[PDB]
């Protein structure tokens, strides 16, 4: 998962 | 100076019970015949305006005589030879040379002459292991259509027929028999991985994967490991995750074994020593770390963490046998070389902070390469020896601009409520702290975007004439984690406002400048950034510079893309608290009658469908009916590099003009 | 969690 996923 | 007239008309919204009107609505519509009409009306008087600086030809002249220049990549060996891209400037694609030592170097694939007009581009590039062939992809247009062509390197004539119909591919070899490549079709959105071998027909092509339905992806991707002994393949049906297979190349018709058998989350292989893998990942981890796991039981819950997530987001480079770890440290790089035990050899000494690429290379290469810059400095090229750690200079920029007469510092300030925010500096050496430089403050503020430092010819040209240039890593941006980006959003935005603020008072506290020398500038979240601020404290700077802004931010969600950002923001539709709060700082709405406004250049093109004009034409609108000061409220739309030079030319002319300079600060 | 990103 990535940081925009947030 | 007389502004064009602009009629004000009687719309009226309403939001949980409250009036707010909305006199130019009209200018919503950039394409009516009135708002054109207007458009053209408004840049008939900005130009008149610009036209009486009389310095302005003479930094356009400096702009447009340093903005092209020659560039060269870091060379690598293949084979006998080191290759090597170079650009001379105004070369649309770059060019390949090639060197063998004791010898002169030599062009040896220009991808500008492969079709006359230049419509035929170079993408993918990869040599046999033992470098005799090369196997490299063309587009034709803005297609997503390839071709793999094939070359010996030597004679540099075809070696083959070129391989068709290839799309979204990679090209990775498998020692000097073939390669495997990515293909739609044979050899639907069934996107496969084939085995071209050297000396046989594509339609020969084995399947390696994507053809029964538990393989069925949109996207896959096969990468070989340098040693050749594993064969990597990746799936995907998005851009978010990814399952990972691998195969040992060096058993027997070896069965695929699941790395990830899930889209969860990203992940791609690093390299392998002996039959440990190195993957870097996001699982379970958004800012990503590199595992290791033993490729005959490779999944998940087998993955050990070799470097560990944190704060700032990992990107990882392997050479020479090690490791290095890159991430950006309050804004700035930072490497960290790992031997592949995880044991930390040292903290690369990077020439400064900036940012950094390169690091990448094979597992014998005596030394690695990487490439430097930041706002006062070009992007350079310097050699690492990863056996003692030593940096030297391999290449220095082209550029018109000698890093030594230039400086950047690091400072950190505090916001008004205590929080600690980083500032870099940027000016040419000699600088004195009487508070007198005149100074442009630029920031964001938002989207987990950071504000990392880059050389530019423009900013590089405001040096030159004596400029200082300042960049605040406030709130709402991804310099630190989530909790830094959060507390720039929705009802925390005021904070990002306020760190910005704290910035131009930090600047002029600490002698770099004054208020009549300060101008503050951003772009789109950016030019909301100086939409706020110039409203909330127009007497903080001289010159407000507000570029593609959001200003309305009571109907930015009902427009073109706005949708995406109401995350950040916020709507004022979703409650009265909420629309309480945009309105409290909407500059649209806080532009009051009476009130004296810096100078003002808003700037946006005539059309956008990322940030609507609308937002810009009524801000300038408003600021020209209400400012009763002295100074300028003007608006450019804008209608190649010619406009970026003339664009960069009229703000830092309007700039210097605005604070009374009859001549440049420093003569460049 | 936490500072974290």
């Amino acid at each position: 998962m990535t940081r925009s996923a947030f | 100076l007389h502004y064009p007239v602009t009629r004000q008309g009687e719309q009226v919204d309403h939001y949980f019970g409250q009036a707010v009107a909305d006199p130019y609505r009209w200018l919503e519509d950039d394409r009516s015949p009135e708002t054109e009409a207007w458009v053209k009306a408004q840049n008939a008087v900005t130009q008149d305006y610009l036209a009486q600086i009389p310095y302005r030809a003479a930094i356009k002249e400096k702009l447009a005589a340093s903005w092209n220049y020659a560039k060269e990549g870091a060379p690598f060996r293949e084979g006998r030879y080191h290759y090597f891209f170079k650009n001379d400037g105004l070369q649309n694609q770059n060019v390949l040379w090639r060197q063998q030592e004791g010898k002169p170097a030599e062009v040896f694939l220009d991808p500008n002459t492969l079709s006359p007009d230049g419509t035929t581009a170079l993408d993918q590039l990869s040599f046999s292991r033992d470098g005799r062939i090369l196997a490299y992809s063309l587009s034709l247009a803005g297609s997503d259509w390839r071709e793999i062509h094939l070359m010996d390197v030597e004679s540099k004539q075809p070696l083959e027929t070129p391989l068709k119909d290839v799309k979204f591919s990679g090209i990775s070899w498998l020692g000097n028999e073939g390669f495997f490549y990515s293909s739609y079709d044979k050899p639907t959105d069934q996107h496969k991985v084939y085995f071209h071998r050297l000396g046989t027909a594509q339609e020969d092509d084995r399947l390696v994967f994507g053809a029964i339905p538990a393989q069925h992806h949109r996207y896959v991707g096969a990468t070989v490991t340098e040693d050749d002994r594993f064969l990597l393949i990746s799936a995907a049906n998005s851009t978010s995750g990814n399952r990972l297979y691998v195969k040992d190349l060096s058993q027997e018709n070896a069965p695929l074994l699941t790395v990830q058998g899930d889209l969860d989350a990203d992940v791609s292989l690093v390299d392998n020593k002996g039959s440990t893998l190195y993957l870097l990942t996001n699982r379970d981890a958004p800012n990503r770390r590199l595992v290791t796991v033993d490729a005959a039981n490779p999944g998940p819950a087998h993955w050990r963490d070799l470097i560990p997530e944190r704060q700032q987001v990992l990107t990882v480079h392997s050479g020479s046998g090690y490791l290095f770890a890159e991430y950006m440290v309050d804004a700035t790089a930072r490497v960290e070389q790992f031997d592949y035990e995880g044991k930390r050899v040292r903290e690369v000494a990077l020439p400064g902070l900036g940012s950094v690429s390169g690091f990448n290379g094979k597992h014998d290469d005596p030394a690695l390469y990487f490439g430097f810059e930041n706002y006062a400095q070009p992007p350079t090229l310097y050699r690492f020896e990863p056996k003692s750690g030593a940096i030297s200079l391999y290449r220095a920029s082209a550029a018109p601009f000698k890093p030594e007469d230039y400086v950047s510092e690091q400072r950190f300030y505090q916001s008004k409520d205590g929080t600690r925010v980083p500032l870099i500096i940027s000016y040419r050496k000699g600088l004195k702290l009487d508070g007198s430089n005149p100074t442009i403050l630029y920031g964001y503020g938002g989207f987990d975007v950071s504000l990392t430092p880059s050389f530019s010819v423009s900013v590089a040209n405001w040096l030159d004439l004596g400029g200082v240039y300042a960049v605040a890593n406030l709130r709402g941006g991804g310099e630190y984690g989530q909790a830094w980006h959060l507390a720039g959003t929705q009802q925390n935005k005021q904070n990002v406002f306020d760190d910005f603020i704290a910035a131009a008072e930090y600047l002029k506290a600490e002698g770099y400048t004054r208020t009549d020398r300060l101008a503050i500038r951003g772009g789109s979240n950016g030019g909301l950034l100086v939409g706020a601020v110039m409203t909330q404290r127009p007497d903080l700077m001289r010159v407000a510079l507000p570029a593609v802004g959001v200003l309305d931010m009571l109907r930015y969600h009902t427009f073109t893309a706005g949708t995406g950002w109401a995350y950040d923001y916020g709507t004022s539709a979703d409650s009265e608290a909420m629309f309480d709060y945009l309105k409290g700082y909407s500059p649209l709405h806080n532009v009051r009658p009476g009130v004296s406004y810096p100078s003002t250049m808003v700037t946006t093109a005539d059309h956008n469908d990322r940030v609507v004009p609308a937002h810009s034409f009524k801000f300038a609108a408003t600021l020209q009916a209400d400012n009763a000061g002295p100074h300028p409220q003007l608006i450019r739309i804008e209608t190649p590099v010619a406009k970026l030079i003339e664009q960069s030319a009229d703000i830092y002319a309007f700039t210097l003009y605005e604070m009374g300079y009859r001549e440049l600060p420093r003569q460049p």
